[PDB]
RNA sequence: CUUUAAUGUUUGAUGUUCUAACGUUGACCCGUAAUCCGGGUUGCGGACAGUGUCUGGUGGGUAGUUUGACUGGGGCGGUC
RNA sequence: GUUUAUUAAAAACACAGCACUGUGCAAACACGAAAGUGGACGUAUACGGUGUGACGCCUGCCCGGUGCCGGGAGGUUAAU
RNA sequence: AGGACCGAACCGACUAAUGUCGAAAAAUUAGCGGAUGACUUGUGGCUGGGGGUGAAAGGCCAAUCAAACCGGGAGAUAGCU
């Protein structure tokens, strides 16, 4: 599913509000992109299918504090 | 984005400078390589003294090792006998898997990456100069001569 | 003149019987919806 | 051969054979045989997404030696045998060591002849090379497009390709569609055309030829109704319409060629 | 200011090369008696392709609707 | 040969043949929010679409308009 | 050899009559067409409704099809009877 691992977006629905206001009902897709993350901790890459926001939180934080998190959540990577 | 540098960059090395660099650049090559380590407040701090210049030395030292290993083939010439075709047409190109495993069995005892070819694949026999990068700033040039058989 | 009801046990159960309506979703809620009628012959069967 | 058969009665009048006395008169060799179940056009949710394919007679699928690993093992030709799946025939060949495959047959190719495979081969029709051995401005067919992957150009009966262009690692083919493509130069390619040369001569004659050859009959967007296909309507056969696809596309001089991926690949288009 | 020319700066279009993102319905090995899939090795492509958001064009392929009244029946004509 | 099961079996539809056009294979195209299938375990002597409809003699003139293909000076032109 | 010929089974349904609250919600009787093929048939599968399938009639999809059937929105709305 269009789910991202990391931040959790999911696929919203939505209008598109057209020139003459017409209503269609469309839907906002996440960024994703499957990604191959290098941690150390296991000395390994490890996919995972992040959006861009969650490719930027990731290079912000820690992976290890992501990987962490992502095990709590209960989520398999 | 900031991120402090442990090995040499040829354009933006200085051994731990607070220099912008691309957050895909670091996320690709940088931090896989261990070329360099995140530091937002916290590993700055540990870089100032744990690494400021104790992993100098630790550095430096890998940089002797291998320019000392490099040398180990005084004579620096390989010569392969190969079954090339009649009047040129060698039988089948050769990439760098023989060549490394000759040098490895009678030479430098060097790695497979470590390899490279300037000059094609070596692919008309003859005498061929080729070019190993074995550190950012040292190169080694190694005469080649395939003997047809 | 061959009329639209041809008979035959194992098509019937392979299509309405207990096991197919049980297989999906849409079937088992054909099931509960006869239940709460409280229908004597809940499906199709010998 | 071709041979036109006498008007002895309609459906039989217009039929052009393609007799072939060289090919083997019986059943083929089983432990290459597989079997291939017809689709009818179907896909896995069951809906025609190809139309006009249906009924025909059934056909076995044999196992054709594409890739041709076997280098360095001269083979002998026991045999060429009629393969339903190609237009083109089939030659039985035997190895060496006692291993028997079927290859593509090119038009020199006939029982009792020499084949080999890899670099250490000769420039015999059959032969398998690599295009860097091959001379330049030669024929080949059966060619690959990437190392290993089997061969997939050149494969219909009396279909070939020209080395015009040697460029270092990469080769140029000029292709029976005046297609000028660039390929890498290690994945093979095989000497020679593909034979059985003569397959348009043939005619099928009748509607039931093409009945049991697998094809069903097409209906013209034009007898159609409005609704189905965007022709059709009217009294007295009225168009007034570009011609387009049952599903909108306009057809009739409109390039569908929209790849961006491979055309680092092409040189020039068809002309 | 009109009219010029070095070094450093902001750079952007364009071209070349590289690989570490990414692609691989290439090859080989393993999970595995597995044409799926995943991992590893390697080859070929490569910052393209592809995907998301935004946006111009195209778009009866599809959808929702409209298409007036008077009137010596209605339509046409005329009128408001 | 096929067709309006149940008022129309035909000049209608199909047809072999012919022509145009798309498609270099991860093919075009089609069914699918996607994966993946069909096309095809085929790859241009192949496949899809369109028109015509055995065979014989032929198939003339026109590129303004509407499409399609190619070019590019200049104008116009969204997001940003 | 043959989408060859005559002609039963078998498949089809061109003409006429009968039958229209019929024996039958398209049949019977007398002729008629194909009958080694694009044939016919048994069994079991697959394609699901803005869709399927269609040698193409808007034909067919459970005696209903220019958008099946069942339940629900729903006591839709009806300047009309």
């Amino acid at each position: 599913s269009r789910v991202c691992q990391v931040t959790g977006k999911r696929p919203v629905t939505g209008n598109n509000r057209s020139h003459a206001l017409n209503a269609t009902k469309r839907r906002f897709l996440p960024n994703l992109h499957s990604h191959r993350f290098w941690v150390e901790s296991e000395k390994r890459f490890v996919t995972l299918r992040v959006s861009a926001k969650g490719m930027r939180v990731i290079d912000k934080k820690g992976i290890d504090t992501v990987l962490a998190e992502l095990r709590a959540r209960g989520e398999k990577y | 984005m900031q991120v402090i540098l442990l090995d040499k960059v040829a354009n933006l090395g200085s051994l731990g400078d607070q220099v912008n660099v691309k957050a895909g650049y670091a996320r690709n090559f940088l931090v896989p390589q261990g070329k360099a380590v995140p530091a937002t407040k916290k590993n700055i701090e540990f870089f100032e003294a744990r690494r400021a210049e104790l992993e100098a030395k630790l550095a430096e030292v890998l940089a002797a090792a291998n320019a000392r290993a490099e040398k180990i083939n005084a004579l620096e010439t390989v010569t392969i006998a190969s079954k090339a075709g009649d009047e040129g047409k060698l039988f089948g190109s050769i990439g760098t898997r023989d060549i490394a495993d000759a040098v490895t069995a009678a030479g430098v005892e060097v790695a497979k990456s470590e390899v490279r070819l300037p000059n094609g694949v070596l692919r008309t026999t003859g005498e061929h100069e080729v070019s190993f990068q074995v550190h950012s700033e040292v190169f080694a040039k190694v005469i080649v001569n395939v003997v047809a058989e | 003149m061959k009329r639209t009801f041809q008979p035959s046990v194992l098509k019937r159960n392979r299509s309405h019987g207990f096991r197919a309506r049980m297989a999906t979703k849409n079937g088992r809620q054909v099931l509960a919806r006869r239940r709460a009628k409280g229908r004597a012959r809940l499906t199709v069967s010998k | 051969a071709v041979v036109k058969c006498k008007p002895t009665s309609p459906g039989r009048r217009h039929v052009v054979k393609v007799v072939n006395p060289e090919l083997h008169k019986g059943k083929p060799f089983a432990p290459l045989l597989e079997k291939n179940s017809k689709s009818g056009g179907r896909n896995n949710n069951g809906r025609i997404t190809t139309r006009h394919i249906g009924g025909g007679h059934k056909q076995a699928y044999r196992i054709v030696d594409f890739k041709r690993n076997k280098d360095g093992i001269p083979a002998v030709v026991e045999r060429l045998e009629y393969d339903p799946n190609r237009s083109a025939n089939i030659a039985l060949v035997l190895y060496k060591d006692g291993e028997r495959r079927y290859i593509l047959a090119p038009k020199g190719l006939k029982a009792g002849d020499q084949i080999q495979s890899g670099v250490d081969a000769a420039i015999k029709p059959g032969n398998t090379l690599p295009m860097r051995n091959i001379p330049v401005g030669s024929t080949v067919h059966n060619v690959e497009m990437k190392p290993g992957k089997g061969g997939q150009l050149a494969r219909s009966a009396g279909t070939y390709v020209q080395i015009v262009a040697r460029d270092g690692a990469y080769v140029t083919l000029r292709l029976r569609s005046g297609e000028m493509r660039k390929v890498e130069a290690d994945c093979r390619a095989t000497l020679g055309e593909v034979g059985n040369a003569e397959h348009m001569l043939r005619v099928l004659g009748k509607a039931g030829a093409a009945r049991w050859r697998g094809v069903r009959p097409t209906v013209r967007g034009t007898a159609m109704n409005p609704v189905d296909h965007p022709h059709g309507g009217g009294e007295g056969r009225n168009f007034g319409k570009h011609p387009v696809t049952p599903w909108g596309v306009q057809t009739k001089g409109k390039k569908t060629r929209s790849n961006k991926r491979t055309d680092k690949f092409i040189v020039r288009r068809r002309s």
